[PDB]
RNA sequence: AGCGAG
C-alpha cells in the first residue's frame, strides 16, 4: 500500500506543435 | 435476457471512461481529450446520452470469487442500469452458485478486438447451458421457476370446469375449439388452468404416438389440428418450447425439466435453447405468484399420532434402561441399543407425517416439486429432530422428541448447538481441504491439451453397460451417463454373427445406448483417455464428446484443466462418515498413499485354507501352480474378510488379486499384480464410488484423464548403457 | 409527460404488434391492461349459440350419413365466423345431399347476416346421405359458456353451445424501459394482437380506445375544469 | 510448491525450461498453447473473397 | 430457421457462424482478424488509400468493428486459412 | 454502529490471544460447546468467519469467580421445595451436583409434579431422575443466551444455524432516524439498552427544571441541581450518528434510575434496532428470487428507513525543506468557480453541500526548485457527498498539541442522510438476509382488502429449508398485535388461553408484547390469539384464523387466487449499504515495488484476477483475454500508457510485452547467485 | 411483570414462569 | 348484447374519504378499471407540499435550534406531515414566527394569498422561555415524489435546507367488485372503489383529475 | 484486530 493523463498529454502536445 | 446484465451507471461511466472520451471529443461535446475528461470527472448530463451508445455490442466478464469451475466466470452484454448493483439474470446463479444475500461479484472489460471477440464467442452466457462436469444443465429453471412450472402443469381432478362424457343433460361442454377459447374461458371464473379438458391444438406437435398414427410418418404440425386431452396450463408450457417439440403432457418435476432442456441442448441450436430457457424463466416467475405457495403456522401440521408412538417408543427405552440398570448389557450396548429404537421412531414419525399431508400443503408442494430442500427438513420442522450428534461423532441417545414448529426446550436446543457448530466448522475446514486438492488436480494435469484429431489406435477399455440378470434380462447398470455416454466406439458391435449395430469411430449418444439395450449386447469397447497414443497430449476420438458444447472436442481444448476443475468442483460437499471414506479419502487414492488398513489381497488362483488365529486370522493360498505358499498371518480379527456370492469360504479359488479381506487396496500391489489396465480401472471405480455416495454426477473421462497423467512414469532396473539409474 | 407516440408493426394481415413509448414512469401497465381488456371483452360481435341435427333427440354419439359426429359439428360451428346486423337472434337453415363436403359456404346468408369464410370444411356427407341442420347466431359481448336450457319440454332438438362472441382472439402485453438513463425509466408497452378475419387488429384497437376514452370520460364529467 | 528444493534442483542439475506449458507462458506473458493460442488457430490469416474484391 | 429474432450481442447467431469454420476458436481469430483489419482500414482512411479493404456489408450506426466482421462471416463473404 | 454491537464487544470471550491458541492450531475439538458451556458462554452467538467457537461472548446471568472462573447462578431445592437462594457454582461444582431443566413444573410450592424431569449429569449427559433426588434447579431459561441472542423472539424454533447468524446480524443494524420499538419482543430489550449507556439514566431522582436538545437541567429532590449534556450528531466508530433526544418535558418528576434520553436505537428505553414492516411471504414475479427482498416505495418516500453517515476528512499542513505549509484561498492556478464554498480560512464553509471533486481544505505545498507552491488541497474521494457538519481546526499559534512540524490541522466532517437503496442488505431478527432487489412504487404493491399496501415481500423458498420459522410465528404474532385482540369471556375462557396471564386477554391494536427466550407464545396460544382480532376500522377481519389474507394484485387488479401469509416483521438496515461496496478502476495508482495496480477501495485499485480465475481463463481456451488480463492491464509498464493512446486515438491495441514482476523474478533470482539466462536461437 | 424501571412501557408479556434473579 | 351504458354514482362517507359506485360493468371487468383508477390515484394526481424551508439559526439540516425541544430534523420530519394546497404553480413562500414558551402548530403559519393550511393543529415543536423560532417555507405544486433539490443544483446559498417534497393528496384507494353472475347470464360488475384523500383536497376532485389524465393518455392510443 | 460472501 505504497504509491497516463500527462503521459499521453505530452505525446499530444509534442503532435500540436507538429 | 439470459445474455445480458445490469451495470450501474456510476460504475460503467468509470469503466468505459477511456471510450467515452473518444466517442464525444469526436462527437464534439468537448474539443480535446482533456476537455473530454472534465466532462466525464463533471458526469455531465451529455454523456450519459454517449455512454449508452458506445457499451452497446460491448461484452464484459462478470466473475464471482471463488471461481470454483469454468462457469465462474461468463460473458455479457452490459446493459445501463440505474442504482448501484450488478443486475444479474437469475438463471445464471446456478452457474455462479450465487445467493442475493450479499454477494459481491466483479466486472471485467476486455479491451483487444481478440480479447472481444474471445468474449462474445467462447464465454458468452447464452453460449453456455451444460455443465462441463457432466452435461447437466445449469442455465434451467429452478428453485422459484420450478415451483411455478409445476403449479402451471400439474392436474387437480375436480377444478373448475373439467371434461365429462355427459349426456342427455348436455354434450361433453369440455372441449374447446382453440387455446384462445381456452385462454379466454380461464379469464373468467369458468376454467383452471390446472383442469383436464380436450384442447384443438393446433400449433403444437403431438406426441410421437398420435403423431406417428394419425399423420402416418411425415405429417407436419405448423398448420394442422388435433385433439389433445391435457390441462390448459400444459398447453401454455408447450407453446413456449420451440415450434419443433413433440408436446409432453406431463407434470413438469424438476427431473422433467432437466430431461427437456437436455433434449433441447443435444438436438437443437444453441440460440434456440438459450431463448426456451428465457421464455421458462418468465413462465416460471409469472405463474409461481399466483400459485399461491406461502408458508404459515396453519400449513406445518403436526402428524395426529405423535404422543402415541412416541410414549410406546419411550416405554420400550424405559425396558431398554432397566435392562441396563440389572446389568443385562454394558453401557454401549445400552447406547446402541437406545440409537437403534429411537432411530425405528424417526423413521415411524417421518412415515406417518408423509402420510398426513396432503399435496396441496405448500412445504410438501415444495419439496415434492423439486425446487429445493430435502423430506428429512420437513421431518424435523414438523417430526422430530431425532439424534444429535455428540460432538466426537456419537449419537446422543436422549434424543430431542420436540418439533421445530411445537418449540425445542432448553436442554434439547444445547444438545443441537453441537451438531451446528461441527457441521460450520467442518464446513469451514473441508473448504480449504478442497481448494488445494482442486489446485494440485490443476498443476497435474495442465499439460493435457487436445492436440490430434485422431490416434488411429486400436485399444481401449471396456464398459458393463447393463450387464445381463441372472434370470436373463437387460437390466441397466446404474452407472452410464458417468461412464458409458460421450465416448468413440474402438469397435464394431456385432450380436450372434449378426449385423454390425454401430460403427467404429462415431460419437456415442443415447439413441446408441438404447440400440445396443434393444439389440442384447451388454459388453462394449471404447476408446478412452487412458489408451490414447498420442506423443503430448490427448487426441480429440480418443477423448470423445465435449459436455459444455456436445459436440466432439476440438484441438485446442485444454481439456485437463476442465477435468481438474471438474473434481474439484464438487468438493465442499462430500462430508466424512479405521478406512477414510469421504474427501480425505479421494485425496489418499489420487495422491497414492498407502491405505489405513491394508486388507490383503490374493497373489495366485486355487483354493484357500482359514483359520482363526490367536487375536489374528491365518490364510493360506494354495497356489495353482508351484508358486509359494501364500501365507498371512498378522491381520486384525476386528477386521471381515471380503464377502461374495460367502464370506471368502474356506477354499474359494479367489483370482491371482482378489482383495482376501475386506478393507482398502494399495493401487501399488494391485498395479505390481494385475497391471496397469487393472489398477486404472480400479483407481477410477474407487474416486467415483466415494463422489457418488453424495449423489454427484461426474463423467470419468475427468478422472481418467488425471489417471492417465498419474501413470505416465516407469521405474527402471536394468541401466542399459545411456546414463540411466 | 413525453408524448405517447404509438406506432405498428404488422406480422399478418390479421395479427399486429402495437408498441407505445414512452410512457410515464408506471403507467405502462394501466394502459397495457386496461388495452388488454377492454379489447377482449369491448367489441361486440356474434357467433352460433345453438344447433339443431335432425335425428338427434337423446342419441349425440354420431349423426348417420356423415363422418364427423356431434362433437366435430360444434367445435367446428365454434369457429363459424359470422358477422350480424340485426340485433335478435337470428335462425340459420344448412342442407346438403350426396359425397363429398359440406363446407361453411353452402349456408345462404339473408339481409343482416354473412359469413367472412365461406370456405371453411364443416363434415363429410357420404353414401347418397342427407344433411339438414339449423343454426342460431346472436351478437353480443366476451366469452360466454354454453347456456343451460331451462325449459327441456320447449327444446326438443336445441342444442346450445359456448359461443366466441369477441371479434378478438388473442391479445398478450408486456413492458419494457426504454431510455432508462436521461428520461430516468420511462416505460414501452408491447401490445400483441391477434384477431379473426372479421376486422384488422387496427380496428379493434381504434374501437378499443374510443369506448375506453368514453369510460373515463365518464369520470372527467364530474369537475370539466379539473387539473 | 517447495521453491526452494526445486530451485536448488534446477540450478544443481543445470535445467533449460522450454517454455511449452499453459502455466509457463501465463507467468511470461505470452499466448498458452491452448485454445486460441495454438499455432493452427493463432496462424489464420482472412483476406476478403474475390467477389468481395469485386464488389468494392 | 425456428429461432426468434437475434437481437444485441446474439446476432449473428453463433450456430450459424460456427458452420463457417471447424471450431470455435477458428472462428474467434477469424473474426478478430477481420475486426482488426476493419479498425485499421477506418483509422486510416484519412491519408491514401492502403492494402486494407472493407468493410464489404454496410455497417450500421457505430458500431462495433467485430460486429461488422461478424456480419461479414456470417453472409459468406469472407475466406480463411489456416496455419 | 449500535448499542448492541457496544455492549456485545464487552462481554465477550476471545479464546485467542498472546498466551493462548491460534487459528492454525485450532483444531474442531476446541472450537466446539462443550457441555459445560451451559449458562458459561452463549451457544449459539459465534462470528461465522475463521472464528467459528473461538469468540464467543458471556451469558445474561454469568458471574465471573476472582480466580477467574465462570460461575452461574442457581436455585438450591431441599426435597421437593424449590427454594431462594440463588447461589453460584462454577463448572466443577455444577458437575459435582445433579441440575435440572429450568421450566419444570412446579407446583406452586416448589415441589414437582411429574414423576422424573429432564436433568443433566455430571458430563453432560441429559437423562431423567427420580424428583426427590434433585438438589438443583436453574433460574430461568434464556441461562444460556448472550445478550444479543436472547433478544430473538420465538428462538425455540429456529434451527442453531439462523438464530446464530441473526444474533450475529443483530450487531450490525445501522441506527436510522426513528427508531421504533419492535412490535414483538422480549424481555432483554429494555435492560440491554439502559446497560449500553446510551441513554441518559437519572443519577438522583428529581425534578424537571429545563428540557432543552442540547441539554436537560433537573431540580434535585433537596435544592440542588444537575446538569445532563446531550451528544448531538456525534460521529460513531463506524460511521454512524449518535443522536440523543430527550423525552421528558420541564414539569415532570424523574425518579432514580429513570431513562431520560434515547439513544442512537432506542426508543423511550426500549432497543429499537429496526422497523415493524407489513411483510408478506409470496414469491412475487421473481424479484425476490433466492433470498431478494422488494420493497415498497413508500419506505424511501416516508423515510422509514433512513442512515445518517458520517464521515471525517482530515489534512495537516507542515513545515518542510523548502518552506511551510499554509492552508488559504491562494491557491494555484484555478477558477473562481471552486473557492465559492472556501471561507477566508481556506477551508469550506460550515452547512455548505460537498460532492466528489470539490475542494475542503485549500492548501499549497512549497514547489521549491524544478509559483512558490504546487497544488496539495484535501479533495473528498470519489463517490461521497453529503453536508459539512463541523469543522475543527488546531494551530501552533493556539499553542494546541501537535505533531512536531505541524503548522496547523483541520478536521472536516461530511454526514451524508444515506436513504435504502436496492442492492443494499435487510434482515430480520432470524438471520432471514437479503438484498433489496427491486423497490417497487407504492401502487403496483399488493394491498389488502382495504387498500393497504404491502412494505416488504420475502421469498417463501427459503422460510422451510432454512428451518427458521420462528420468523413466520413473529410476523403472526406481529400482526395480533398491531391489529389488537380481545378474548371474549363469554364462557369463563377458553381452555387454549387458561395458561394465558390476565391483561394478554386484550389489548389495544400496536400494544406492543414480549415472548421471551425459551419460554413465550406457545403454538396454541398464538392460534387462539389470532382467532379473534379486533377490527381495524370496519366490520372487516383481514387475517383468517390461518394467519394468511387475500391479498389484491396491485400490478393487475385481479386477486391472488389463493391467500397470502401477511403480518407485521420487525427487520433492520444492515451495515452493508452499497455506496460504500460499488467499485470501478480504469487508470489509478500502482504499486512501486511491482507495477501491479493497488488493491482496495480506499484507494482506486482493481479486483484481483487471482489463480482460479486464470485456470477458467485456461479452461475456457480463451488465450488473448488472459494475457492482455495478465500483462497490459496490469504489468506491462510500457503497454499501460500505449494501449490507453491507441484507445483515446482509437487505433488498435498493440501486442503484449513481457510483464514487468517477470523482470523482478529474473532480478531477484539473480540477485540469489542463481544465473537464470534466458535465450531463442 | 413490572420490569423495576421507572419508566419503561407496559409491554406485556407472555412468560409463564417467575424468574427469581433479575439480570 | 348489453348496452345500458356505465353510471358513477357517489356516498360521501366523509369530507376525506369517500365511495363511487360504477355499474352496470361488463364480466370480469371491474377488478381492472378499479386498479387503474387506483393507481392512478395513487400516482399522479398533483398537489402541493413543502420543498424547502429556512431558519435563521441554521445552516444544515444537523443541529439543534437554541430551546427547542426537537432537533432540526425532527422539525423537518414533523413538517413532512403538514398538508397544503396552492392555486398558483410559482414557488410561493410562507413565513412562521414564535416566541417565548409553548407549542408551535401549523395554525401559527401564516400563508400568503391562495395557499392555505388545512391542518391547524399538528405539532411542530415545544418553544421554552428561551425559546424562538422563525422559519420561512417554500411550497410548489407538482405530482408525485421528488427527492430534495441540492443547493448546489440551484442556485441556492448556505441558509436553504432542502428537504424532500410528496405531492399527493390521495392516502388510501381500495376497491370491491360485486359480480351478479345470475343463472340466465344477464350479469355485470358494480364496482366500489373507496378513496381516502389526506384534506388536501376533497376525492371528487382527485377522481376527476385522475379521469381526466387517463382520458387523454387513452386518447392518443385511439388515434 | 474485526467483518461479508461462498
Ligand atoms: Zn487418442
Amino acid at each position: 500500500f505504497i504509491e497516463a493523463v500527462d503521459a499521453v498529454s505530452f505525446t499530444l502536445l509534442q503532435d500540436q506543435l507538429q | 435476457k439470459l445474455h445480458q446484465c445490469g451495470l450501474p451507471k456510476l460504475m460503467a461511466l468509470e469503466l468505459f471512461k477511456p471510450f467515452v472520451m473518444k466517442r464525444l471529443v469526436d462527437l464534439n461535446h468537448a474539443q480535446n481529450i482533456k476537455s473530454a475528461k472534465r466532462m466525464v470527472e463533471r458526469q455531465r448530463p451529455q454523456v450519459w446520452d454517449v455512454l449508452e451508445e458506445v457499451i452497446a455490442e460491448h461484452p464484459v466478464l462478470l466473475n464471482r470469487a471463488p471461481t470454483l469451475h469454468r462457469l465462474g466466470i461468463q460473458a455479457f452484454e452490459p446493459m445501463l442500469v440505474e442504482g448501484k448493483a450488478i443486475q444479474l439474470h437469475p438463471l445464471v446463479c446456478e452457474a455462479f452458485n450465487a445467493d442475493f444475500d450479499g454477494d459481491q461479484m466483479a466486472v471485467h472489460l476486455p479491451l483487444s478486438a481478440e480479447a472481444q471477440a474471445e468474449a462474445r464467442i467462447l464465454m458468452l452466457s447464452s453460449n453456455n447451458i451444460l455443465s462441463p462436469a457432466s452435461g447437466r444443465p445449469l442455465a434451467m429453471p429452478r428453485l422459484d421457476m420450478v415451483t411455478g412450472l409445476y403449479y402451471l402443469t400439474t392436474e387437480v381432478p375436480g377444478d373448475t370446469g373439467e371434461y365429462q362424457p355427459a349426456s342427455g343433460d348436455h354434450p361433453e361442454t369440455g372441449v374447446y375449439s382453440s387455446p384462445a377459447e381456452a385462454i379466454m374461458a380461464a379469464d373468467r371464473g369458468v376454467l383452471s388452468v390446472r383442469a383436464k379438458i380436450k384442447v384443438r391444438l393446433t400449433q403444437l406437435r403431438p406426441p410421437v404416438e398420435i403423431e406417428a398414427e394419425l399423420f402416418g410418418h411425415s405429417g407436419w404440425q405448423p398448420g394442422d389440428a388435433w385433439m389433445a386431452e391435457t390441462t390448459l396450463g400444459r398447453v401454455m408450457f408447450n407453446e413456449l418450447l420451440p415450434l419443433g417439440y413433440p408436446f409432453v403432457n406431463k407434470q413438469m418435476h424438476k427431473k422433467v425439466q432437466a430431461a427437456i432442456i437436455n433434449d433441447l441442448a443435444e438436438r437443437y441450436p444453441m440460440i434456440v435453447v438459450a431463448q426456451t430457457v428465457d421464455k421458462l424463466k418468465d413462465a416460471g416467475f409469472y405463474w409461481a405468484t399466483r400459485s399461491g405457495v406461502t408458508v404459515s403456522m396453519a400449513d406445518v401440521l403436526v402428524p395426529p399420532r405423535k404422543k402415541e408412538i412416541l410414549d410406546h417408543y419411550e416405554e420400550r427405552a424405559d425396558k431398554v434402561e432397566k435392562q441396563f440398570q440389572r446389568g443385562a448389557l454394558n453401557h454401549d450396548e445400552r447406547n446402541e441399543a437406545l440409537v437403534e429404537i429411537w432411530k425405528e421412531a424417526t423413521d415411524e414419525v417421518g412415515q406417518a407425517l408423509r402420510e398426513h399431508y396432503p399435496d396441496d400443503n405448500p412445504i410438501i408442494t415444495i419439496v415434492d416439486s423439486g425446487a429445493t430442500g430435502n423430506f428429512t427438513q420437513t421431518r424435523t420442522l414438523a417430526g422430530m429432530k431425532g439424534l444429535v450428534t455428540n460432538p466426537k461423532g456419537e449419537f446422543i441417545p436422549r434424543p430431542v422428541k420436540s418439533s421445530f414448529r411445537e418449540g425445542l426446550t432448553v436442554l434439547e436446543y444445547f444438545i443441537n448447538t453441537h451438531g451446528a457448530r461441527k457441521g460450520l466448522a467442518d464446513t469451514a475446514l473441508r473448504t480449504a481441504d478442497s481448494g488445494y486438492l482442486t489446485r494440485r488436480l490443476v498443476d497435474v494435469s495442465q499439460d493435457v491439451i487436445v492436440r490430434e484429431h485422431d490416434c488411429q489406435t486400436e485399444r481401449g477399455i471396456v464398459v458393463e453397460l447393463a450387464e445381463r440378470a441372472p434370470d436373463g434380462t437387460l437390466i441397466r447398470d446404474p452407472y452410464i451417463e458417468t461412464s458409458a455416454y460421450a465416448r468413440t466406439l474402438g469397435t464394431d458391435a456385432v450380436d450372434e454373427a449378426g449385423n454390425v449395430i454401430v460403427e467404429r469411430g462415431q460419437d456415442l449418444g443415447d439413441p446408441e445406448i438404447d440400440a445396443l439395450l434393444a439389440a442384447g449386447i451388454t459388453q462394449v469397447k471404447v476408446r478412452s483417455v487412458l489408451t490414447c497414443a498420442t506423443s503430448t497430449g490427448v487426441c480429440a476420438t480418443c477423448y470423445g464428446r465435449s459436455m459444455a458444447t456436445g459436440k466432439l472436442v476440438d484441438i485446442g481444448e485444454a481439456v485437463g484443466i476442465v477435468a481438474a476443475q471438474s473434481i474439484g468442483e464438487p468438493g465442499t460437499q462430500l462430508t466424512m462418515r479405521d478406512i477414510t471414506g469421504g474427501l480425505p479419502r479421494v485425496q489418499e487414492l489420487f495422491e497414492a498413499r498407502v491405505p489405513r488398513g491394508k486388507a490383503p489381497i490374493a497373489d495366485v488362483t486355487g483354493r484357500v485354507r482359514l483359520e482363526d488365529g490367536e487375536r489374528f486370522y491365518k490364510i493360506t493360498i494354495v497356489p495353482d501352480d508351484g508358486g509359494e505358499e501364500v501365507v498371512y498371518d498378522k491381520i486384525s480379527k476386528r477386521q471381515r474378510l471380503r464377502v461374495f456370492k460367502r464370506v471368502l469360504s474356506d477354499g474359494d479359488h479367489v483370482e491371482v488379486g482378489q482383495q482376501l479381506m475386506e478393507g482398502s487396496a494399495d493401487p501399488h500391489e494391485v498395479l505390481r499384480v494385475q497391471g496397469p489396465r487393472e489398477v486404472q480401472i480400479h483407481l477410477v471405480r474407487e474416486v467415483q464410488e466415494v463422489y457418488r455416495a453424495q449423489g454427484v454426477s461426474i463423467h470419468d473421462k475427468h478422472i481418467e484423464v488425471i489417471v492417465r497423467q498419474m501413470l505416465r512414469r516407469v521405474t527402471i532396473i536394468d541401466s542399459g548403457s545411456t546414463e540411466f539409474l | 409527460s413525453q408524448r405517447p407516440t404509438l406506432s405498428e408493426d404488422v406480422l399478418t394481415d390479421n395479427r399486429s404488434q402495437f408498441v407505445i413509448e414512452p410512457l410515464e414512469p408506471g403507467f405502462g401497465y394501466t394502459l397495457g391492461n386496461s388495452l388488454r381488456r377492454t379489447l377482449l371483452s369491448s367489441i361486440p360481435g356474434a357467433a352460433v349459440t345453438s344447433i339443431r341435427i335432425d335425428g338427434v333427440l337423446h342419441e349425440f354419439t354420431t349423426v348417420p350419413g356423415v363422418k364427423e359426429d356431434v362433437t366435430e359439428i360444434i367445435l367446428n360451428l365454434k369457429s363459424l365466423v359470422v358477422s350480424s346486423e340485426e340485433d335478435e337472434p337470428v335462425t340459420m337453415y344448412l342442407r346438403k345431399q350426396g359425397p363429398g363436403e359440406v363446407t361453411a359456404g353452402d349456408i345462404v346468408p339473408p339481409a343482416g347476416v354473412t359469413v367472412h369464410n365461406p370456405g371453411m370444411h364443416i363434415a363429410t356427407l357420404n353414401d347418397k346421405g342427407k344433411l339438414e341442420v339449423e343454426l342460431v347466431v346472436e351478437r353480443g359481448r366476451g366469452y360466454v359458456p354454453a347456456v343451460q336450457n331451462r325449459a327441456s319440454g320447449a327444446e326438443i332438438g336445441r342444442i346450445p353451445v359456448d359461443s366466441i362472441y369477441s371479434p378478438v382472439l388473442k391479445v398478450t402485453y408486456k413492458v419494457d424501459a426504454t431510455r432508462v438513463e436521461q428520461r430516468t425509466d420511462f416505460d414501452k408497452l408491447i401490445l400483441d394482437v391477434e384477431t379473426k378475419n372479421s376486422i384488422s387488429p387496427r380496428d379493434a384497437l381504434a374501437s378499443a380506445g374510443k369506448t375506453l376514452v368514453e369510460l373515463f370520460g365518464l369520470a372527467r364529467e364530474l369537475n370539466v375544469e379539473a387539473e | 510448491q517447495e521453491t526452494t528444493r526445486v530451485l536448488t534442483d534446477a540450478a544443481i542439475n543445470c535445467r533449460s525450461d522450454k517454455l511449452n506449458g499453459l502455466k509457463e507462458n501465463v507467468i511470461i506473458g505470452k499466448l498458452i498453447p491452448a485454445g486460441t493460442g495454438i499455432n493452427r488457430y493463432r496462424n489464420i490469416a482472412v483476406q476478403p473473397t474475390e467477389e468481395a474484391r469485386a464488389a468494392a | 430457421g425456428g429461432y426468434d429474432t437475434p437481437l444485441g450481442i446474439t446476432n449473428p447467431p453463433i450456430d450459424e457462424l460456427l458452420d463457417r469454420v471447424s471450431s470455435k476458436y477458428a472462428l474467434v481469430i477469424y473474426a478478430a482478424k477481420r475486426a482488426r483489419q476493419i479498425n485499421d482500414y477506418y483509422n486510416q482512411l484519412g491519408e491514401g488509400i492502403l492494402e486494407y479493404v472493407g468493410p464489404l456489408v454496410e455497417p450500421g450506426l457505430q458500431e462495433k468493428p467485430l460486429s461488422i466482421a461478424l456480419r461479414e462471416i456470417h453472409a459468406d463473404l469472407l475466406e480463411h486459412t489456416e496455419g | 454502529n449500535n448499542p448492541l454491537s457496544g455492549l456485545t464487544h464487552k462481554r465477550r470471550l476471545s479464546a485467542l490471544g498472546p498466551g493462548g491458541l491460534s487459528r492454525e492450531r485450532a483444531g474442531l475439538e476446541v472450537r466446539d460447546v462443550h457441555p459445560s458451556h451451559y449458562g458459561r458462554m452463549c451457544p449459539i452467538e459465534t462470528p461465522e468467519g475463521p472464528n467459528i467457537g473461538l469468540i464467543g461472548s458471556l451469558s445474561v446471568y454469568a458471574r465471573v469467580n476472582p480466580f477467574g472462573f465462570i460461575e452461574t447462578p442457581y436455585r438450591k431445592v431441599v426435597d421437593g421445595v424449590v427454594s431462594d437462594e440463588i447461589v453460584y457454582l462454577t463448572a466443577d461444582e455444577e458437575d459435582r451436583h445433579v441440575v435440572a431443566q429450568a421450566n419444570s413444573p412446579i407446583d406452586a410450592d416448589g415441589r414437582f409434579v411429574e414423576p422424573r424431569v429432564l436433568v443433566r449429569r455430571k458430563a453432560g449427559e441429559v437423562e431423567y431422575v427420580p424428583s426427590s433426588e434433585v438438589d438443583y434447579m436453574d433460574v430461568s431459561p434464556r441461562q444460556m443466551v448472550s445478550v444479543a441472542t436472547a433478544m430473538i423472539p420465538f428462538l425455540e424454533h429456529d434451527d442453531a444455524n439462523r438464530a446464530l447468524m441473526g444474533a450475529n446480524m443483530q450487531r450490525q443494524a445501522v441506527p436510522l432516524v426513528r427508531s421504533e420499538a419492535p412490535l414483538v419482543g422480549t424481555g432483554m430489550e429494555l435492560r440491554a439498552a439502559i446497560d449500553a449507556g446510551d441513554v441518559v439514566v437519572a443519577e438522583e431522582s428529581g425534578v424537571i427544571e429545563e428540557v432543552s436538545a442540547d441539554y436537560i437541567t433537573v431540580m434535585h429532590d433537596n435544592g440542588t441541581r444537575r446538569t445532563y449534556r446531550m451528544r448531538k450528531f456525534a460521529r460513531s466508530n463506524h460511521g454512524t450518528c449518535a443522536n440523543q433526544c430527550p423525552i421528558v418535558d420541564a414539569g415532570d418528576r424523574v425518579e432514580a434510575g429513570q431513562v431520560i434520553a434515547d439513544g442512537p436505537c432506542t426508543d423511550d428505553g426500549e432497543m429499537a434496532l429496526g422497523k415493524n414492516l407489513l411483510v408478506a411471504i409470496m414469491p412475487w414475479e421473481g424479484h425476490n428470487y433466492e433470498d431478494a427482498i422488494i420493497l415498497s416505495n413508500r419506505l424511501v418516500e416516508e423515510d422509514v428507513l433512513t442512515s445518517i453517515h458520517i464521515e471525517e476528512h482530515e489534512i495537516d499542513a507542515r513545515d518542510t525543506k523548502l518552506g511551510a505549509e499554509e492552508i488559504t484561498r491562494d491557491i494555484p492556478n484555478i477558477s473562481d468557480e471552486v473557492l465559492a464554498d472556501l471561507d477566508e480560512r481556506g477551508i469550506v464553509r460550515i452547512g455548505a453541500e460537498v460532492r466528489d471533486g470539490d475542494i475542503l481544505v485549500g492548501k499549497v505545498t512549497p514547489k521549491g526548485e524544478t509559483r512558490e507552491v504546487r497544488d496539495t488541497s484535501l479533495k473528498v474521494p470519489h463517490g461521497e457527498s453529503g453536508k459539512v457538519i463541523g469543522i475543527r481546526v488546531f494551530s501552533r499559534e493556539d499553542e494546541d498539541e501537535l505533531p512536531a512540524g505541524v503548522n496547523e490541522l483541520v478536521r472536516v466532517y461530511v454526514a451524508q442522510k444515506r436513504k435504502i437503496s436496492d442492492g443494499d442488505k435487510l434482515a430480520g431478527r432470524h438471520g432471514n438476509k437479503g438484498v433489496i432487489g427491486k423497490i417497487l412504487p407504492v401502487e403496483d404493491m399488493p394491498f389488502l382488502a382495504d387498500g393497504t399496501p404491502v412494505d416488504i415481500i420475502l421469498n417463501t423458498h427459503g422460510v422451510p429449508r432454512r428451518m427458521n420459522i420462528g420468523q413466520i410465528l413473529e410476523t403472526h404474532l406481529g400482526w395480533c398485535a398491531h391489529s389488537g385482540w380481545k378474548v371474549d369471556a363469554a364462557k369463563g375462557v377458553p381452555d387454549w388461553a387458561a395458561r394465558l396471564p390476565d391483561e394478554l386477554l386484550e389489548a389495544q391494536p400496536n400494544a406492543i408484547v414480549s415472548t421471551p427466550v425459551f419460554d413465550g407464545a406457545q403454538e396454541a396460544e398464538l392460534q387462539g390469539l389470532l382467532s379473534c382480532t379486533l377490527p381495524n376500522r370496519d366490520g372487516d377481519v383481514l387475517v383468517d384464523a390461518d394467519g394468511k389474507a387475500m391479498l389484491f394484485d396491485g400490478r393487475s387488479g385481479e386477486p391472488f387466487p389463493y391467500p397470502v401469509t401477511v403480518g407485521y416483521m420487525y427487520i433492520m438496515k444492515l451495515h452493508h449499504l452499497v455506496d460504500d461496496k460499488i467499485h470501478a478502476r480504469s487508470t489509478g495508482p500502482y504499486s512501486m515495488i511491482t507495477q501491479q495496480p493497488l488493491g482496495g477501495k480506499a484507494q482506486f485499485g482493481g479486483q484481483r484476477f487471482g489463480e482460479m480465475e486464470c485456470w477458467a481463463m485456461q479452461a475456457y481456451g480463451a488465450a488473448y483475454t488472459l494475457q492482455e488480463l495478465l500483462t497490459i492491464k496490469s504489468d506491462d509498464t510500457v503497454g499501460r500508457v500505449k494501449v490507453y493512446e491507441a484507445i483515446v486515438k482509437g487505433e488498435n491495441i498493440p501486442e503484449p510485452g513481457i510483464p514487468e514482476s517477470f523482470k523482478v523474478l529474473l532480478k531477484e533470482l539473480q540477485s540469489l547467485c542463481l544465473n537464470v539466462e534466458v535465450l531463442s536461437s | 411483570s413490572n420490569n423495576s424501571v421507572p419508566g419503561a412501557p407496559n409491554r406485556v408479556s407472555f412468560a409463564k414462569l417467575r424468574e427469581p434473579l433479575e439480570v
